[PDB]
RNA sequence: AAUUUGAAACAAUACAGAGAUGAUCAGCGGUUCCCCUGCAUAAGGAGAACCGUUUUACAAAGAGAUUUGUUUU
């Protein structure tokens, strides 16, 4: 069995994370650091204004145990005439998702403001291998805080999203919409013909492989007469979906199909931006730009949310958003090489998230990741002298 | 493909008009990827080799071969 | 090092400019870069020598390409 | 890369140079940037009238367009 | 405090009518749409001139245009006219 | 690396009718095909302006100008928006040498 | 046996204070003490005579400018460095 | 993109920096214009055919059609792309004393 | 080891931290290299980069080979 050693590596966050509170108004985060780095090696600290802003919480997050204890020793010390609390930073954790696709951690910060919670740090995750990974971790200054959040924010629809908020607890975890394609249980049949997109004739096609509990058509393959069709079936269990598999390359009806275990879209995506990393072509090229450096944190509804309230680009001009973490950038392809051209000229040297960007082409993205990464006759007397 | 050429041109005979005029003829030995020479039994216009920095070619003559 | 220390301690000063073609600037030195650009006040244009024939007086700052410039001194006559 | 010096390394060498001038002196040392080091230099500007000795000098490998032996 | 660069302190004068003396016994006037770091430069309703000699005697021609792009190795000196 | 601004700039212009004047005082009408990171220039349907003086060509319709041997680029007003010029230009040489 | 190699870039730092003559692709040369240089052999020059060079007559060259401080020589142009200065 | 592809193996017409005219096939070229070429000629006498001319000396390549229509020979004969021009300083206390 | 089209990637986006990943940004075989545990040597530790090899549904069409100090006179 696999085990949850999960409750380890909380345990260790817990553990070695120290809350600082009632700061100074004018400490900042570097004075927290100054005064705290004889307590041990810090791989972090965060800096947060209470409520009245009369004073400053701080998070740090110690290397090790030991400097977390040595934090704590400086509890009831006093800083400036500040009498400052230093304690572990436990059961204050919360875990949100499904906030819309385009709130910032300000948004987020602000939210929690509005029920006069102060939040002291908000971690949001790399979309390195996922770009649409969206949730964030919270932690805020006391237990009873995080059952408030809780209460408060957990079913809140915020722009059209049901809000999920939820006291931390991996163990809890929900088990996602799209889990049967996550667990190879989705098969993507394509190459139909029209007359056979037809649910029943699959269902009587396929269902000796095992009991199918979906079965999805994409919409508006019939009403285009499209001379290819595809379909997909979710199986109960893995195995069937396996065993489904042999139908490949097979004779359905008239048509000769194709049957593969369905890809998940983080996965096509990279396979897209590989494509894209490679390419010697021109037309395809000549209509996107890059923007870069930019951190693994940013998804493309920002950087599109971006191009809309910052550029007053209309939606319907871009084509598509890419992340490529790999030269930490992004690509966006828009409709025509002149509008694109055009983007490059306004965005070169414009500021994202208060950091100045530049904007190129892919190998202009490459390069910049990669760049990144006394007397004539005295002289000659002591030579000849040598000699 | 044209330095290429010059990486397989190694021992053919050559004549070099440079940006000053001059004119080199000899025999190929070592090319590199800036374009610069040295050749063999050469006539300035008595040499044996000769170094050419690549920035000062105009052009090369080369064999119709 | 020695050249970026010289440009610290020369913006300012009055200076001679000689292009490669060589045209010569006089003036104050309002600003300088890394290529030899330069930005100066009060140009006179001579060539070769002050003491030749005036070809320009300037009434407004001058920029002259680094990549034109063949010297750059202090000027102290 | 191509041209080893160290061939070179102690004789007299014909070095032309790209404004126009030519220099002729023994080879003393070098780099891989190809300025050099000469010994008994003699700078000729463009037939024997137009000779002058400048003893020991470095010339600087950026503006070299041919070397030869001498 | 800080340091402006001379490119800088040109970049000043965008949008102004600046005078251009070009290699070649050539200089332009007009107003300064953009340069680069090369000296590259787009003048809208520009005016060249054309400075020869003959004999012993100066003459001039002159040409006028909506909108050039210069290249920079032609530029050698920039002012205000 | 830097420079990008005009070549961003020519990629705006492709298919505008342009006249190029070289080095060589050479003039050429011509429609803007394609452009590089050299500011070398592709021209369509090209003719020799101010006068066929230059008749060397004559039998050409399409050149290739390396971008080292421009002297002039001759556009028209209604080609460029003066205000992304300006604002680019700014925003450039503040990157060039930061 | 094999006695030490010199290297040029070494001889121009063991230049330094001395008077050094720097002669350009040109008939021009500029005689100082030569301050200091850079990776490029850009050259800061005190006190610098700059001369035009006739080629048949080295009596007859022309003293184009008797320079006082310091001068930043491009090494865009400069051809030879002669330690030491002329003769 | 503006490669040289479009001409390869096809007849063109290259102008030096000198100002001399060539007729020829571009047989080969790098990313620095280095042209690779045969069958060259003035504008006109056969000079050779294989020769490499260095991309820094390349001005201007033109692609041509048919190798027959035309020639000429009382022309102004066409420049260099330096303008190296004499005493350019002349000119300019020439315009000096003009502006006075 | 390439591109374009048939060709529709559905299923409400989100649904558990660099605590993320399918060569998706990998595993394995090798080469060289930046420091430590240390007098040495020698376990082992933190690994980086290049070169072999292990993965890819179907069709058709046309065919990308450009390959990682010459362009600021």
């Amino acid at each position: 069995t696999s085990k949850k050693a999960n409750e380890a590596l909380t345990r260790n966050r817990e553990l070695t994370t120290v809350l600082v509170k009632n700061l100074p108004k004018s400490y900042n985060q570097n004075k927290v650091y100054k005064y705290f780095k004889h307590c041990g090696p810090i791989i972090h600290v965060d800096v947060a204004d209470s409520l009245k802003k009369n004073f400053r919480f701080a998070r740090i997050e110690f290397a090790r145990y030991d400097g977390a204890l040595a934090a704590i020793t400086k509890t009831h010390k006093v800083v400036g005439q500040n009498e400052i609390i230093v304690s572990h930073l436990t059961e204050c954790t919360l875990w949100m998702t499904n906030f819309p696709p385009s709130y910032t951690q300000r948004n987020i910060r602000d939210l929690l403001q509005d029920i006069n919670v102060v939040a002291l740090s908000i971690r949001l995750p790399s979309l390195r291998f996922n770009t649409s990974r969206r949730f964030a971790y919270i932690d805020v200054t006391s237990k009873e805080d995080a059952r408030y959040c809780v209460e408060k924010l957990n079913g809140l629809k915020i722009e059209g999203y049901t809000l999920v908020t939820k006291v931390s607890n991996p163990l809890e975890k929900s088990k996602r919409t799209d889990s049967a394609t996550l667990e190879g249980r989705e098969i993507m049949i394509r190459n139909l013909s029209t007359e056979l997109l037809d649910e029943n004739l699959l269902r009587e096609s396929f269902e000796g492989f095992g009991s199918i509990e979906k079965i999805n058509i994409p919409a508006g393959q019939k009403e285009h007469s499209f001379n290819n069709c595809c379909a997909f079936m979710v199986f109960e269990n893995k195995d069937s979906a396996e065993r489904a598999l042999q139908m490949n390359r097979s004779l359905l009806g008239n048509r000769e199909i194709s049957v593969s275990l369905a890809d998940k879209k983080p996965f096509l995506e990279r396979n897209e931006v590989k494509r894209l990393l490679a390419s010697r072509n021109s037309k395809e090229l000549e209509t996107l730009i890059c923007l870069f450096p930019l951190s693994d944190k940013v998804s493309p509804s920002l950087i599109c949310q971006f191009l809309q309230e910052e550029i007053h680009i209309n939606e319907k001009d871009i084509r598509k958003i890419l992340l490529v973490s790999d030269f930490n950038g992004a690509i966006i392809i828009f409709r025509d090489s002149k509008f694109a051209a055009k983007m490059l000229m306004i965005l070169n040297g414009s500021q994202f998230q208060g950091k100045v960007i530049r904007s190129g082409t892919i190998n202009d993205m490459k390069r910049y990741y990669n760049n990144q990464q006394m007397s004539n006759d005295d002289f000659r007397k002591m030579f000849l002298g040598e000699l | 493909l044209p330095l290429y050429l010059l990486t397989n041109a190694k021992g053919q005979q050559m004549q070099i008009e440079l940006k000053n005029g001059e004119i080199i003829q000899g025999i190929l030995t070592n090319v590199d990827n800036w374009m610069n020479l040295t050749l063999s039994n050469v006539t300035e216009y008595k040499l044996n080799e000769i170094y050419i920095r690549g920035t000062f070619i105009k052009f090369i003559k080369l064999q119709d071969n | 090092s020695v050249t970026t220390e010289f440009l610290s301690d020369i913006i300012g000063k009055t200076v001679n400019v000689k292009l490669a073609s060589g045209l010569l600037y006089s003036g104050r030195l309002e600003s300088i870069d890394g290529f030899m650009n330069v930005a100066l006040s009060s140009a006179t244009e001579h060539y070769e020598s002050n003491n030749n024939k005036l070809l320009n007086k300037f009434n407004s700052d001058v920029f002259l390409r680094g990549t034109q410039v063949m010297y750059i001194s202090e000027q102290k006559i | 890369a191509i041209l080893d010096l160290a061939k070179y390394k102690d004789s007299k060498i014909r070095v032309k140079l790209m404004g126009g001038k030519l220099v002729i002196g023994v080879l003393k040392g070098y780099d891989q940037l190809m300025n050099l080091v000469l010994d008994d230099t003699v700078e000729y500007m463009s037939i024997s009238k137009n000779a002058r000795k400048l003893g020991l000098t470095v010339i600087r490998g950026t503006i070299l367009v041919s070397l030869s032996s001498a | 405090g800080s340091m402006e660069t001379p490119l800088d302190l040109l970049k000043l004068n965008l949008d102004e009518r600046v005078y251009i003396k070009l290699r070649g016994a050539r200089t332009l006037v007009g107003t300064l749409q953009a340069f680069d770091s090369h000296c590259n430069i787009v003048l809208s309703d520009a005016v060249e001139t054309i400075y020869q000699l003959n004999n012993e005697e100066l003459s001039e021609s002159e040409r006028r245009c909506e909108m050039v792009f210069i290249r920079g190795d032609t530029v050698t000196l920039i002012s205000t006219p | 690396m830097g420079s990008m601004l005009f070549f961003s700039f020519f990629k705006t212009l492709v298919d505008q009718e342009v006249v190029v004047e070289l080095k060589n005082d050479i003039e050429i009408k011509g429609t803007l095909q394609s452009v590089d990171q050299f500011l070398n220039l592709k021209l369509d349907n090209i003719s020799c302006t101010d006068e066929k003086k230059y008749p060397h060509l004559g039998s050409v319709r399409n050149i290739f100008i390396r971008g080292s041997t421009v002297r002039y680029v001759y556009l028209n007003k209604n080609m460029v928006d003066t205000n992304l010029l300006q604002d680019a230009t700014r925003r450039e040489v503040m990157t060039e040498r930061k | 046996m094999s006695l030490p190699e010199i290297l040029p870039l070494e001889v121009i730092d063991k230049t330094i204070n001395q008077k050094v003559l720097i002669v350009l692709q040109s008939n021009r040369e500029f005689e100082g003490t030569l301050v200091g240089f850079d990776d490029f052999v850009n050259v800061i020059l005190e006190d610098a005579v700059e001369w035009l060079i006739d080629p048949e007559d080295e009596s007859r060259n022309e003293k184009v400018m008797q320079h006082h401080g310091r001068m930043l020589l491009s090494g865009n142009n400069i051809a030879i460095l002669v330690p030491g200065g002329k003769k | 993109s503006a490669t040289l592809k479009d001409y390869l193996n096809k007849r063109v017409v290259i102008i030096k920096v000198d100002g001399e005219c060539l007729i020829a096939s571009l047989n080969g070229f790098d990313k620095n214009t280095n042209l690779f070429i045969t069958n060259v000629f003035n504008r006109k006498e056969f000079i050779c055919k294989a020769q490499l001319l260095r991309g820094s000396e390349i001005a201007l390549v033109g692609l041509i059609d048919a190798l027959a229509p035309i020639d000429e020979k009382k022309v102004p004969m066409l420049k260099d792309t330096k303008n190296k021009i004499e005493n350019e300083h002349v000119i300019w206390e020439k315009v000096y004393e003009s502006k006075t």
